[PDB]
């Protein structure tokens, strides 16, 4: 009851475009009388199958041969982490093993299991296979929180769809409410802004359209230097109040030395492998 | 051995041993598998050498049978490491074997045979300087309903037999669950299980 | 952003070795350390203190992006700050893409992303 509340709160918020993407939900237990009377507030946008994901003929059941995604949620308060990342990697598997050529998203609790993970034919993360490893996500939330403290909060209130909530009280709560109401976006924009430097279309983009772009699509950037000249065709990646706000910036047009001090790639510091007594 | 010497010693139409062991493990019985290919009508210079992959503790819980043998190897590691996989030459065997010792301590009938498909997926997904799907691979599953991961290109039926598979058709696949048939032959011909034995 | 980097090449080697590798110097690695660094940067001193009381975050928005490359998504502004009294309490909270006409206070922090030297 829960986990699908929480899901549909965010899949289907008001803050979004106008998406009509049906949702279909397997599970092997009948659900109790509380998801029913739920399901029935979304009569029209949300179907339920009772099946197994490990069923081939539940699989051809679900029509998962043509659905465009299949997202995995997890038991984040399991008590077996490597249980309930087996359970998981045994989905993965299966629903790979139905159709290769299924968008997967999925929840892995430990990265030693989403290596494993990984490691199947089948997984490209190139087509789009992503799997959200909370530990991994939340212990770099955290390290970003010992570079910025409250950073990891700004993170994470970006991706939650929120509603602007407004009172009439002159406490704290009104002005985070009110910065609270921004999720991050991403979509194409104007060809009256190829040829510019991102700093210059940012302090365009900014109060005008009121619009902030933190980066664009060598290709994913993150806060591109003045000497970067937009390309033709890319995309930025917002930040707005919703999806229809971002929508100007497409609908305008002048409306006015042998030390190895680093890894193989050169992107963190490394050292030789030091005995567990010398750092102790 | 470990991953220099593992890496250095080239070995090519060997056999490659994955095991899944621990310290609580039943004990599977390696003794029975190596007898075979150690039997005398074979020349010495066509012995294919072994290589035991897994928990130590497990190695170290068993080797007691194992040490009057010759062309035997163990390395300590992780039957699912791609760097022990690529160290003991996996594309070069002659067969490689996947089994698991932890298949009745836990009762799920889902993770049983988990390892056993990840290790055969990982060895599958392996790309060499010819891909991975060309190494002679067996792995033995406690469930038979769970060979219908172990391929992709094959279809893919609850109701289909075992033996109709395709994984088990093409040798791929073995289940302790086709042995029960030897009960009723067995009886009817008592030569039959001294003909099987030798 | 959160990880500081993990390109396919990253990600290959750690499924293949499950370790970090260290590597030689090269002019490719000295390119690869260009991207920006998450950062805070205090509005007491500095060229942005200019920005005191009253000022708008527009302006400072502006200002920052035009002269230094560097832009900010929020203010990290201290919870009683918003009350007359003077209070003891430190405590912040994330104030997240505020408009052009939004207030400064002296005592603010910012959230901005900055370049590489
Ligand atoms: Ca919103
Ligand atoms: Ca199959
Ligand atoms: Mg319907």
């Amino acid at each position: 009851l829960e986990s699908v509340s929480n899901f549909l709160k965010d899949f289907l918020h008001k803050d979004r475009d106008d998406v009509n993407v049906e949702i279909v939900f397997l599970h092997n237990i009948s659900p109790n009388l509380e998801l029913e009377a739920l399901f029935k507030r979304h009569f029209t946008q949300v179907e339920f199958y009772q099946g197994s994901v490990l069923n081939p003929h539940d699989l051809a059941r679900v029509k998962i041969e043509s659905a465009d995604a299949c997202l995995i949620l997890a038991n984040k308060y399991c008590a077996d982490p490597d249980a309930e990342d087996a359970s998981n990697i045994m989905r993965v598997i299966s629903i790979k093993n139905y159709h290769p050529k299924i968008r997967i998203i999925t929840q892995m609790l430990q990265y030693h299991n989403k290596a494993h993970l990984l490691n199947i034919p089948s997984w490209n993360w190139k087509e789009g296979d992503d799997a959200i490893c909370l530990a991994e996500l939340k212990l770099g939330f955290i390290a970003q929180s010992c570079l910025a403290q409250g950073l990891s909060t700004m993170l994470a209130n970006l991706f939650s769809m929120r509603s602007f909530i407004k009172i009439e009280e002159d406490t704290w709560q009104k002005y985070y409410l009110e910065g609270v109401s921004n999720e991050m976006y991403t979509e194409y924009l104007s060809s009256a802004f190829v040829g510019l430097s991102f700093p210059t279309v940012c302090e365009l983009c900014f109060v005008k359209l009121k619009l902030l772009m933190i980066a664009i699509e060598s290709r994913i950037l993150i806060n591109p230097g003045n000497h970067l000249k937009i390309q033709e065709g890319t995309l930025g990646f917002f930040i707005a109040s919703d999806a229809k706000e971002v929508k100007r910036a497409f609908f305008y047009c002048k409306a006015c030395s042998n030390v190895k001090k680093y890894d193989s790639t050169g992107m963190f510091h490394w050292c030789a492998p030091k005995e567990i007594e010398k750092v102790i | 051995l470990t991953r220099s010497e593992a890496a250095m010693t080239v070995l090519s139409g060997h056999v490659v041993v994955c095991i899944f062991g621990d310290v609580s493990s039943a004990l599977i019985g390696l003794r029975n598998l190596v007898m075979p290919l150690r039997a005398s009508n074979f020349h010495y210079h066509e012995l294919k050498h072994i290589v035991f992959v897994g928990s130590i503790e497990y190695l170290k819980r068993e080797w007691e049978t194992l040490h009057n043998f010759p062309k035997v190897s163990i390395l300590p590691g992780t039957p699912l490491s791609r760097a022990d996989l690529r160290a003991v030459n996996i594309n070069l065997c002659d067969m490689c074997v996947i089994l698991s010792a932890n298949q009745n301590n836990i009762d799920d009938t889902s993770l049983q045979d988990k390892e056993c498909i990840l290790a055969s997926l990982n060895i599958k997904s392996m790309q060499f300087d010819t891909t991975g799907v060309n190494i002679p691979i067996i792995t033995e599953l406690v469930n038979d309903t769970n060979v219908q991961f172990l391929d992709q290109d094959d279809d893919d039926d609850p109701d289909t037999e075992l033996y109709l598979t395709q994984p088990f058709a093409c040798g791929t696949a073995f289940a302790v669950s086709v042995l029960d048939s030897l009960m009723s032959a067995t009886y009817f011909n008592d030569n039959i299980l001294t003909l099987i034995r030798t | 952003l959160v990880t500081g980097g993990a390109t396919p090449e990253l990600e290959a080697l750690i499924a293949e070795e499950n370790a970090l590798r260290g590597g030689y110097s090269t002019p490719q690695t000295l390119a690869n350390r260009d991207r920006c660094r998450v950062a805070q940067l205090a509005l007491l001193d500095g060229p942005f203190a200019d920005l005191g009381d009253g000022g708008c975050y527009g302006d400072l928005f502006c200002k920052a992006l035009k002269t230094y490359n560097m832009l900010c998504f929020g203010i990290y502004r201290l919870r009683d700050a918003h009350l007359s009294t003077p209070s003891q309490c430190t405590k912040r909270y994330v104030i997240t893409n505020p408009p052009y006409e939004f207030e400064l206070v002296p005592t603010d922090l910012i959230f901005c992303l900055m370049q590489f030297d």
